[PDB]
């Protein structure tokens, strides 16, 4: 049951503040720490700070110049705020719980909320195109799929007939373009007696734009 | 014993046997005991005087 | 800072295989330490604390070793029969201080040999009216990840105006699947007749083309 | 008496040394000039409410 | 308190998980430990009965 939830700003232009909300659902934040950590490709996973129910902080030396968190025990609730944003603050955000206060070398992270993506760039936001992939007719048992171009920042997000479609999907990692925007594809493998049937819907989503699409494939 | 530090649900411990340092085998008689040194020479204030 | 030093770095394995995981804190944690399980593209997951104890939901076949004294600095994850779902990126951090991960280790699972299905998608026209005009050559479910795709244009070898991207490795059978996009404006799709994608691999006897032609359904 | 320190609805409950060498994990003991490391894992498994 | 020139008895044992022929509780089981909200410390707990 015990488990968090986070949002907030998804890009950021250079010396702007992040800003991140994590709420917890199913038990109060008393009895333990609470801390954000985060991952980028470059450096693996850091360790931010700390904070609990009473608001006190402690904080990883090299951001205590420019972190603040804060805490809403009416809320179930606590956030973290991170000043002059630079290109190096992209990554991968997630709140986590900490140590318990009965036991004083328990700093490891149990629960762990879904993360949220912070790109610091000075780009703007850009929603995606969709173009259906219709099949060929290896041939008979071919494959179908849509193509998301030119969005910024990730994530978009990709599923078939509302999320009722689901095995033999594959959806690619995305594809930096020479617009600097990003594209990618998600496709299925068909029987060429499916296209008799189906109505083969991609969902597709931008969150940072907040554009949701349905397509449909076209059986050429 | 030792308990372990599970970052866990706060209903439960558990307690392990240690395996502790040496000095626990005797540290478990000498905790009556203290050790103190004499301060035999003291000052205070009355009303006498010295002859002279 | 205490720091942590993963070894090794990369690994594969088969399935039913034994595998160890090793990681070194540059000076000694009493048994302060934990390990996590990353899925690509998810958030990491507890699997052993205080070096050696189970978080709860673990299955029973990850463990963790150490020499148990109070100044150990060399801890060890074995998972003690390597399974189809243990594809994933592996992290050590102590807790003697503030937590420190270490650089983390990627396990990729080892199976036979299998040839890549290939498939082509003709653009839909609403793709063709970007200005953009593209076509997607797709290999699917297929092992060892080592193969390669071309593209050839009025059968002419393309270069640059294509791109790739590649899957995680599937957790039920161990392959992958990777895509090429051919890239064109619609003006050079409209000069050109006939667009193939052409793909190698260990896997296939021969390279396959799979081609488009324009004036095709 | 645990149940003191740490609070009456506590499920308190041992459980055997974790793992590591013979001398840490074991009772390592002398009786009459011979030295014995003993498997206490019968001993701690109880648990209590 | 009581002072005295010398303490009783005390036997050089040596083991780890267990305490052996060490003195036993006056009343009942006594437990003890430096601070206990800190999982590094041991609990030394001492009996009341031994046990054989
Ligand atoms: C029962 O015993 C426990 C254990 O001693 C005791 O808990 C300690 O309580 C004190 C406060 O009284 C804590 O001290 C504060 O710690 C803040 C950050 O400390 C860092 O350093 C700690 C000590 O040194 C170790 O680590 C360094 C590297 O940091 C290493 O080189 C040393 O060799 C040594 O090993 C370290 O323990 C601590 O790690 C703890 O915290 C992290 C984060 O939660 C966690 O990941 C660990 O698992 C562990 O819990 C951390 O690395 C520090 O900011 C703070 O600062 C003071 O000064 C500023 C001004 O400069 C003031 O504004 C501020 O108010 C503070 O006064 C202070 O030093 C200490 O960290 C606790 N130790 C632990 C292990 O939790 C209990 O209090 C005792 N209980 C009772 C009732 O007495
Ligand atoms: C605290 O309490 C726990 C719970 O009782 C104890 O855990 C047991 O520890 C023992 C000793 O390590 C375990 O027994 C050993 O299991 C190993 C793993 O077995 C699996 O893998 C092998 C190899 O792939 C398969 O053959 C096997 O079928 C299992 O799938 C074995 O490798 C060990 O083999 C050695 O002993 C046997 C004895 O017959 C010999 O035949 C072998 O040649 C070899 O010498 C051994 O079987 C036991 O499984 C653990 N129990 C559980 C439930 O996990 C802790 O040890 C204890 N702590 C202390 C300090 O005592
Ligand atoms: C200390 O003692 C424990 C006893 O619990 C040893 O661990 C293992 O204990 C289990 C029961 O918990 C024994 O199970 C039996 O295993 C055999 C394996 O083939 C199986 O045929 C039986 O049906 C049963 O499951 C197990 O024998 C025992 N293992 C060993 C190696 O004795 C523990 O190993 C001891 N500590 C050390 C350091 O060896
Ligand atoms: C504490 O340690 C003891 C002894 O190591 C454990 O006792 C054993 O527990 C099992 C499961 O409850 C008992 O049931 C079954 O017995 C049959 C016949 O022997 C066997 O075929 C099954 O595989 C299973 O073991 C078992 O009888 C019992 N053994 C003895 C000697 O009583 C106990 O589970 C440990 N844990 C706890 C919480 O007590
Ligand atoms: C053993 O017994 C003694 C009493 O005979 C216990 O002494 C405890 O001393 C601490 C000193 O920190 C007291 O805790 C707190 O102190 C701060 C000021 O330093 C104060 O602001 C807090 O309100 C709180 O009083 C504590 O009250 C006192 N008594 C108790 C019941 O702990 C000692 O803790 C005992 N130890 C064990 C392991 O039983
Ligand atoms: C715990 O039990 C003891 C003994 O009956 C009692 O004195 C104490 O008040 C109890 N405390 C709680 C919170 O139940």
């Amino acid at each position: 049951q015990v488990q968090l939830q986070q949002w907030g700003a998804g890009l950021l232009k250079p010396s702007e503040t992040l800003s991140l909300t994590c709420a917890l659902y199913g038990r109060s934040l008393n009895g333990n720490y609470w801390s954000w950590i985060r991952q980028s490709p470059g450096k693996g996973l850091e360790w931010i700070g700390e904070i609990n129910h009473s608001g006190s902080t402690y904080f990883n030396p090299s951001f205590k110049s420019r972190v603040a968190m804060s805490v809403d025990t009416s809320k179930s609730q606590f956030s973290l705020k991170l000043n002059s944003v630079t290109a190096a603050d992209t990554g991968i955000y997630f709140c986590a719980r900490g140590k318990r206060y009965s036991a004083s070398y328990s700093n490891y992270f149990g629960v762990w909320g879904q993360g949220t993506q912070v790109t610091v760039s000075s780009a703007s936001t850009k929603g995606p195109s969709v173009f259906p992939l219709a099949p060929s007719s290896s041939g008979g048992t071919a494959a179908l799929g849509c193509l998301v171009k030119d969005y910024f920042p990730e994530p978009v997000t990709v599923s078939w007939n509302s999320g009722a479609l689901t095995s033999g999907v594959h959806t690619f990692p995305a594809v930096l373009q020479s617009s600097g925007l990003y594209s990618l594809s998600s496709v299925v493998t068909v029987p060429s007696s499916s296209l008799g049937t189906q109505t083969y819907i991609c969902n597709v989503n931008h969150k940072p734009s907040n554009t949701k699409v349905d397509k449909k494939v076209e059986p050429k | 014993l030792t308990r372990d530090g599970g970052s866990t649900n706060s209903t439960t411990e558990t307690f392990r046997p240690g395996g502790g340092d040496m000095r626990d085998n005797w540290r478990s008689e000498l905790y009556k005991y203290k050790v103190v040194k004499i301060e035999p020479l003291g000052v205070a204030p009355t009303r006498c005087k010295r002859r002279v | 800072d205490i720091q942590m030093t993963q070894s090794p770095s990369t690994l594969s394995a088969s399935v039913g295989d034994r595998v160890d995981i090793t990681c070194r804190a540059s000076q000694s944690i009493s048994r302060w330490l934990a390990w996590y399980q990353q899925k690509p593209g998810k958030a990491p997951k507890v699997l052993i604390y205080e070096a050696s104890l189970l978080a709860n939901g673990v299955p029973s076949r990850f463990s963790g070793h150490f020499n148990g004294r109070e100044s150990a600095t060399d801890f060890t994850l074995t998972i003690s029969s390597l399974q189809p779902d243990d594809v994933a990126t592996y992290y050590c951090q102590h807790y003697m201080a503030d937590p420190r991960f270490g650089q983390g280790t990627k396990l990729e699972i080892k199976r036979t040999v299998a040839a890549p299905s290939v498939f082509i998608f003709p653009p839909s026209d609403e793709q063709l009216k970007s200005g953009t005009a593209s076509v997607v050559c797709l290999l699917n479910n297929f092992y060892p990840r080592e193969a390669k795709v071309q593209w050839k244009v009025d059968n002419a070898l393309q270069s640059g105006n294509s791109q790739e991207s590649v899957t995680e490795q599937d957790s039920k059978d161990s392959t992958y699947s990777l895509s090429s996009t051919l890239t064109l404006s619609k003006a050079d799709y409209e000069k050109h007749k006939v667009y193939a994608c052409e793909v190698t691999h260990q896997g296939l006897s021969s390279p396959v083309t799979k081609s488009f032609n324009r004036g095709e359904c | 008496q645990l149940r003191k320190h740490f609070g009456n609805n506590t499920i308190i409950r041992f459980a055997n040394s974790s793992g590591g060498d013979l001398e840490v994990t074991t009772h390592s003991f002398n009786c009459g000039g011979e030295f014995f490391y003993c498997n206490t894992s019968g001993l701690f498994n109880s648990t209590w409410i | 308190v009581s002072t005295v020139q010398c303490t009783h008895g005390i036997k050089p044992v040596v083991s780890t998980q267990l305490l052996l022929n060490g003195s036993l509780a006056e009343e009942e089981v006594m437990i003890r430990s430096e601070n206990i909200t800190n999982n590094a410390k041991n609990i030394l707990v001492q009996f009341n009965t031994p046990v054989q």
